[PDB]
Formats: C-alpha cells, structure tokens, sequence
C-alpha cells in the first residue's frame, strides 16, 4: 500500500 | 518576481548557493509520476516504465512538485530549488493515479544504475516489503546511486519501504517549528529530516502548489546530496550519506528525527 499518493504493492 | 520557500531557507541552501555550489554536473533521477515541463524547471531527459502512459509529463502533479523542491531555477519568477543547476531526470514510474508496482520501480532503479545517474529521489513507498525492490536498491547502490526515500505518511513509529532497507536513505518530515511533522513516520532506521508542511514548488500547468508530506521533504535532502557532489566530486554515495548526517542539526533523539534538520551550509563547508 501506501504513503499520501503512492503505493506499491500492498 | 521569485519567492524562496521556506523550506529552502530552513536547510540554508542559499548559503550553499553563495559558495558557487548549486548542483552543477550533478545528474538526479527523480522517480515519480513524471515531472511536466515548466517554465521554471530544466529537464535534461529520462525515461517511462508505466504501461499507457509513454511520455515523462506529468498527469498527476506530484513529481512536478518533487522535482522543483530539487531544482527548480534561480531566476526571476516561481520558486528555488535546493540544487537549481542540478541536472534533473524524470523517470516516471507511478501513473497519473499516483500508483505504480514494484516492477516499474525496480526499472527505475536499474535505468537510474545504467545511466550514470549519481542521486535517485524517491518520494513513494509502501508498508510492505519485496525482495524485487530490495535487490533494485541493492543494486543502484552498487552502482553508485545514492537512493534517497520518503519515510511515509501513517504517523506510525516504524518506517515505509524502501526506505527502510539499509541501502536507501530514509527522510522524515518537520514542519515549520522544526518538530516532527505527526504523519512523519519515524523509527529504526530513519536517517534525517526535512521541511515537509506546506512546501510551495512548481506543478503542472505552469503554477505552483503548496503540499504536505513527506514526499516533500525527501527532495530536500536529495537536493542536498547534489550539493555535496559538486563540492567533492570523488565522494560516493555512501560518503555523501554519512556527511549529511554527521552536519544535521541535531533536535533530539534520533528515534523521532534521525540525524536531524538537514544543513545544506554544514554539509558543504
Ligand atoms: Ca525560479
Ligand atoms: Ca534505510
């Protein structure tokens, strides 16, 4: 998952 | 008539800009969702991973942000980058929706190794781990990158991936009483800190935007290092890394704040 906008994989 | 952001005044680049050290030679990849041309950034090249989306402009915003928190231009309109004579690389491995997968990052990070690029910024992360990026970080490390990563948004006591793997360079966020922002995500492995509230910098459509995260304040430090390398042009990546730490001013445990505020005037003294 992610940070604010960015997310990558769970 | 051009503004300098707080931000850069607080890690005292235009102390560092009347040494002649603005960035100069310096090649930084800034791996995001593109970084769109704008009247107040130079973009000297770089490359896309993202299916659909073939060209490195921006369609989200964020990179363009990113990017001109490093280099935007030391001229007479916008804002102030960090490094302003940096040359900046747009390797565009998130879409326009802000996501991107692990594949698309680790291409960045090789195209990033290939390339000769000697500062990789990314301001993204995941509080998951995969081995996929921490070969891909691994590996830019090897090959001289000095990967320089967001410490993440949850305000939680541990931090995001990558920057938590050792070989990336972890950035938290402080807001403008130099305390720790409260989505800062701190912990083991944090190394340093960085303006990350209410950061003014460029955005597509040739304006500008404040924004909060630690995205932003990870560009300050990637900035930084571009600094560094113009100063001593032989220093590795890790070298780099270790002097920003040891000139940061320190504001309490490094558990909350790592290292410190990043000094660009210490670092390059
Ligand atoms: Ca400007
Ligand atoms: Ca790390």
């Amino acid at each position: 998952v992610a940070l604010x906008p960015v997310a990558l994989x769970p | 008539a051009q503004s300098v952001p707080w931000g850069i005044s607080r890690v005292q680049a235009p102390a560092a800009h009347n040494r002649g050290l603005t960035g100069s030679g310096v090649k930084v990849a800034v791996l995001d969702t593109g970084i769109s041309t704008h009247p107040d950034l130079n973009i000297r090249g770089g490359a896309s991973f993202v299916p659909g989306e073939p060209s490195t402009q921006d369609g989200n915003g964020h990179g363009t942000h990113v990017a001109g928190t490093i280099a935007a231009l030391n001229n007479s309109i916008g804002v102030l980058g960090v490094a302003p004579s940096a040359e900046l690389y747009a390797v565009k491995v998130l879409g326009a929706s802000g996501s991107g997968s692990v594949s698309s990052i680790a291409q960045g990070l090789e195209w990033a190794g290939n390339n000769g690029m000697h500062v990789a910024n990314l301001s993204l992360g995941s509080p998951s781990p995969s081995a996929t990026l921490e070969q891909a970080v691994n590996s830019a490390t090897s090959r001289g990158v000095l990967v320089v990563a967001a410490s993440g948004n949850s305000g939680a006591g541990s931090i995001s991936y990558p920057a938590r793997y050792a070989n990336a360079m972890a950035v938290g966020a402080t807001d403008q009483n130099n305390n720790r922002a409260s989505f800062s995500q701190y912990g083991a492995g944090l190394d340093i800190v960085a303006p990350g509230v209410n950061v003014q910098s460029t955005y597509p459509g040739s304006t500008y935007a404040s924004l909060n995260g630690t995205s932003m304040a990870t560009p300050h430090v990637a900035g930084a290092a571009a600094l560094v390398k113009q100063k001593n042009p032989s220093w590795s990546n890790v070298q780099i890394r270790n002097h920003l730490k040891n000139t940061a001013t320190s504001l309490g445990s490094t558990n909350l704040y790592g290292s410190g505020l990043v000094n660009a005037e210490a670092a390059t003294r």
